RNA sequence: ACGAGCUACCCAUGAGCAGUUUAAAAGAACCAACUCAUCUAUGUGGCAAAAUAGUGAGAAGACUUGUAGGUAGAGGUGAAAA
RNA sequence: GUUUACCAAAAACAUCACCUCUAGCAUUACUAGUAUUAGAGGCAAUGCCUGCCCAGUGACACCAGUUUAACGGCCGCGGUAUU
RNA sequence: AACUAUUCCAAAAGUUAAACAACUCAACCACAAAGGGAUAAAACAUAACUUAACAUGGACUAGCAAUUUCGGUUGGGGUGACC
RNA sequence: AGUAAGGUCAGCUAAAUAAGCUAUCGGGCCCAUACCCCGAAAAUGUUGGUUAUACCCUUCCCGUACUACCA
């Protein structure tokens, strides 16, 4: 079929990981220690951000099925 | 001498050949090169093949000789027909030439029932007879020899010792 | 990989010093290219018998492209390093001391493969009485199937054969592998006549 | 500076979508195609090329839809028609005499004998009669309609051999395609688009074509009436 | 990077010329790491692999000046730590 | 290296065209705002490194115009005047 | 309608029309299009017409060959009805 | 030259491989064929062909384009002539 | 003015082996003419030099042709 997305308009995929991460049993050297970008050092991989305390406005939108009134049957409004 | 037939003469000379029966008792003719060389063994084998492939004891052995009738100079020599009677004629014979001029001649030697010594003697006479057209030592005249009977295939005769 | 040399000479510097390089020393000329050479072959030791190559533990100078693509990655063969060769050479000594190789030569394995799927036509002429013996059967291999068979290798079913029919022949190579090939005894035909009647017509 | 293409919408919708003109400038910003720019502002309608598209995968059977209205599309030279069925609507290219309150059948079942060719039905090339006029040709199964979409252009099926159909494009070039591809029977609407006459230079500017350059170029060897044999048939069937 | 003479004649035009190696896409197997890496390799690299009689031998025997690749040095360091540890 | 705040063209986003004549908002007609600059006279270190006065052509369109963005010198742009 | 802002506003360029040429097709131009489409050009509405010529050159075919609404070309000497 | 396009060779990847023109003149054989009067060797020491997308080296054609110049004497230069 | 360039039967062409066609002259065929068939004659613009001549050069003569521009 003809999907309506366009490669340029869609969000780019993440850049390929550095070759150091592919070597088993080898700790990569990243610039996360100096908390700023530096050429020649591997790009760090960070775990998903987990705010200990939830904030109303700045939190991600909860999934629809998380709502208590969510039901499998499709009702038309 | 055309370069096309010079390639052919190079090709036939490059065909591998080995002496004696290999270690394997049973092997493919494709895998191993020719082995049968002796004239005395070849004549006996043809008589043996007559027993193995039961036919008439009398068979005309039409020998095929891959004669180098070319490459004397840069200009090739022309075919001819030298007639010399064999010491043991079968029951002066012309030496025919190939229609395609592919450097092979088919001339009858003798009957199968003739003894190997007489047939080998006839073979030696044929070798000297064919070389009479170009007896020069500048280039070789014989490349390969294949002795076949009426109901048998040719054998690669070790004709190099019999050239002189 | 290209190989080039400078057109203009470079002045010397013999005290272990880097020589002076000028613009005219950048002018190169291609003297030889490594990809246009007639490439050589790669020698490998086989760790498993191949259908058309040698047998388990054998030296073969296969084409360089083949070795890196299907032999080495799949484990059929290993690099023929000098240290690797003596491991197989010593390995051979153990089996051949007690006659336990049973692997055949490079051609010997191919002989078994061909004889596994083959049929021999034993053409006999009925105008004269014929009796089949191992010497006669080996003849038909050379002409029909192109197989050279030692007279002692063949083991006929010991039943004299005087009429056309279907039988079996036991073929043994190097006294290690025994192959039972089908035997088809049919009336003999001249190949010039036989090929005219069947091959040329169809 | 790199620009962003306006084709950012991801979900299909029948309503017209906003559209930005280019003017021949590529993403870099330089002119690549001359004589384009300064046209009347237009909105784009999302056109569903794939005729056979079930609402759900639960029932892959043939379905029949209803035509609501036939409108004028500024982008293409043909006329598009709104078609609704089930719980969705689609903009598809209308054939020569498609009108409001009409029913259109979409099917893919390749039957042995035949299927009657109607003016709006879309059927695979394997079930259509030999002498059928077609448009919206699908080059490969599931790829979608790419060929024969201009106003008044219709291709004619030629023959079906060894489970493969051969059609004639409007350029009088034979094309080979698998018989399972979906095609639409009939001729594309707005037949007299070729006979339309532009009354003044301004009407070209309204459409969006800028005037040609005034440089006088002497004709080379490329010009002159060229008689050339028809190129061989283009086949999209991959022979194993 | 360099120049050349057209027709290989000195009295001819001087021309800028760039010679590029022919690159190939291959995946290699290392016994020390037991992982397959899809690495852009050249025909000379494969010849050096055969000359050293092993991919791991090629990395561990060729020095830094011969390898001239940060991936190779990291590949050696990964295997060198594997042996010592 | 730096320049499309003037100018050539284009992409966005806005804003103007009163009266009069005609089934007409028709690249129709009369005539302002508005935009170009035909002819002549002053001016020629001038008010002005291209203007003033009179007179002219278009004035619902291929029209004028504000803001902001894009194309950069082996090029950009051009209803070719190099 | 447009052009040499600052010596030429024109008979120059553009233009509706006609004609030749090149292309069977997908994710940034052409185009979210598909030969009644889109580019590279010539000539200028309408009306009556657009004659002859592939030798050369160019293009196509990439071979014979085919093309001028492709670049271009489209004849002498002598005599002859009182003058 | 680069670059764009066309074509070939090399590199690279892959595919397949052990081969055909009698005729019995005599005559055996119930046939089907046979025997005497040929049934070789060989395929090529690898060979042959295909190869999408990218892409290297060396050539061919075309487009586009780069570098550099355009002699002298002359009753002023050009033109004719001369060296 | 300069430069270029040519002359051949009565006419037009090709060769310098001076030929071919037509015209002209004579004869045949027809009632006569023409067509047609047969036979004959015919020339290298001019002077000089080119072993000697001719295709060449030179002299004389006729006629043909291009150019004559920047201020
Ligand atoms: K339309
Ligand atoms: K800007
Ligand atoms: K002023
Ligand atoms: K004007
Ligand atoms: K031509
Ligand atoms: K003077
Ligand atoms: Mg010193
Ligand atoms: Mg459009
Ligand atoms: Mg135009
Ligand atoms: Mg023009
Ligand atoms: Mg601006
Ligand atoms: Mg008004
Ligand atoms: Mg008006
Ligand atoms: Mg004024
Ligand atoms: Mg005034
Ligand atoms: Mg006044
Ligand atoms: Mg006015
Ligand atoms: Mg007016
Ligand atoms: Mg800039
Ligand atoms: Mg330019
Ligand atoms: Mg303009
Ligand atoms: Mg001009
Ligand atoms: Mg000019
Ligand atoms: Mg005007
Ligand atoms: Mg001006
Ligand atoms: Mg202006
Ligand atoms: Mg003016
Ligand atoms: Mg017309
Ligand atoms: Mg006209
Ligand atoms: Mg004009
Ligand atoms: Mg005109
Ligand atoms: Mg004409
Ligand atoms: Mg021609
Ligand atoms: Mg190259
Ligand atoms: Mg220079
Ligand atoms: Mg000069
Ligand atoms: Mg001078
Ligand atoms: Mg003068
Ligand atoms: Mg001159």
């Amino acid at each position: 079929a003809y999907e309506w997305g366009v490669r340029s308009t869609r969000k780019p995929e993440p850049p390929p990981l550095d070759r150091v991460y592919e070597i088993p049993g080898l700790e990569p050297i990243t610039y996360a220690g100096k908390m700023h970008f530096m050429p020649g050092l591997a790009r760090p991989v960070f775990p998903p951000w987990d705010p200990g305390w939830t904030h109303p406005k700045f939190r991600r939108l909860p999934p629809l099925h998380e709502h208590p009134l969510y039901k499998d049957q499709a009702c038309y409004v | 001498a055309s370069d096309e037939k010079k390639d052919d003469i190079e090709k036939i000379k490059s065909y591998p050949f080995m002496e004696g029966e290999p270690e394997d008792d049973v092997y493919l003719k494709r895998l191993y090169p020719r082995q049968i060389y002796e004239v005395e063994k070849a004549i006996h084998l043809l008589k043996k093949f007559q027993v193995l492939d039961f036919t008439n004891p009398n068979q005309g052995v039409y020998l095929d000789l891959t004669l180098d009738m070319t490459l004397g100079k840069k200009k090739k020599v022309e075919p001819f027909a030298s007639v010399l009677s064999l010491p043991y004629p079968f029951t002066g014979h012309e030496i025919k030439v190939d229609e395609e001029r592919e450097n092979f001649l088919e001339t009858k030697i003798a009957t199968l029932n003739m003894s190997s010594d007489q047939i080998a003697a006839n073979l030696q006479a044929v070798i000297n007879e064919v070389c009479r057209q170009r007896p020069l030592n500048l280039g070789p005249f014989v490349v390969r020899a294949f002795l076949r009977s009426s109901t048998s295939e040719g054998l690669l005769i070790k004709i190099e010792p019999l050239l002189p | 990989t290209v190989i080039v040399e400078r057109w203009w000479k470079v002045p010397l510097a013999g005290e272990g010093r880097k020589p002076r390089l000028h613009r005219r020393h950048r002018v190169y000329k291609l003297v030889e290219d490594t990809k246009h050479r007639p490439k050589d072959n790669l020698e490998l030791v086989l760790t498993q018998s191949v259908e058309e190559l040698g047998v388990r533990g054998d030296l073969v100078s296969v084409k360089k492209s083949v070795g890196r693509n299907r032999l080495l990655p799949q484990g059929l063969a290993v690099y023929a390093s000098p240290e690797n060769k003596k491991l197989f050479e010593e390995e051979k000594l153990l089996r051949q001391e007690g006659k336990l190789e049973k692997l055949q030569t490079k051609a010997g394995e191919a002989t078994v493969k061909f004889l596994r799927r083959c049929h021999l036509e034993v053409g006999m002429k009925n105008n004269v009485k014929w009796e089949l013996n191992p010497e006669i059967v080996a003849r038909h291999f050379l002409r029909n199937l192109g197989v050279v068979v030692a007279p002692h290798a063949l083991k006929l079913p010991e039943e004299p054969i005087t009429q056309r029919g279907e039988y079996w022949c036991e073929v043994t190579v190097n006294g290690l592998d025994t192959v039972r090939v089908p035997m088809s005894v049919v009336n003999f035909e001249r190949p010039k006549t036989k090929r005219y009647k069947y091959w040329l017509a169809q | 500076a790199t620009s962003v293409s306006w084709k950012s919408r991801t979900k299909y919708t029948v309503m017209p979508v906003k559209m930005r003109k280019s003017g021949g400038r590529n993403h870099t910003g330089q002119i690549q195609v001359h004589g384009i720019g300064g046209g009347h502002k237009q909105r784009y309608r999302m056109i569903d090329f794939l005729r056979f598209r079930p609402e759900h995968e639960s029932k892959p059977g043939p379905f029949e839809e209803k035509v609501i209205a036939v409108r004028y599309d500024p982008c293409r030279s043909a006329d598009i028609a709104l078609v609704a069925g089930g719980n969705r609507k689609r903009w598809i290219i209308a054939t020569e005499n498609m009108k409001a309150g009409d029913t259109v059948l979409n099917s893919d079942h390749i039957g042995r004998m035949a299927v009657a060719a109607r003016e709006g039905d879309a059927h695979p090339l394997g079930a259509l009669p030999v002498g059928t006029l077609i448009n919206n040709v699908e080059s490969e199964p599931g790829r979608g309609a790419q060929y024969i979409r201009a106003a008044g252009t219709c291709g004619v099926l030629l023959r079906k051999v060894n489970g493969t159909a051969i059609i004639q494009l409007p350029s009088k070039r034979q094309m080979q395609v698998l018989e399972t591809c979906i095609a639409t029977v009939g001729r594309v609407s707005n037949v007299d688009h070729n006979k339309r006459v532009i009354g003044k230079a301004g009407r070209n500017r309204w459409l969006g074509k800028r005037p040609n350059s005034g440089l006088w170029q002497r004709k080379g060897g490329w010009a002159g009436r060229k008689i050339r044999p028809l190129p061989p048939m283009k086949s999209y069937v991959k022979l194993p | 990077l360099g120049h050349r003479y057209v027709n290989n004649d000195k009295l001819s035009k001087r021309v800028r010329k760039v010679w590029k190696p022919q690159l190939f896409q291959r995946e290699l197997y290392s016994e020390i790491l037991d992982k397959r890496f899809t690495v852009t390799v050249t025909m000379r690299t494969l010849d050096l692999i055969d000359q050293a009689c092993g991919f791991d031998f090629y990395i561990l025997k060729t020095p830094k000046e011969d390898l001239c690749s940060k991936f190779g040095m990291d590949l050696k360091r990964g295997m060198l730590l594997r042996l010592a540890r």
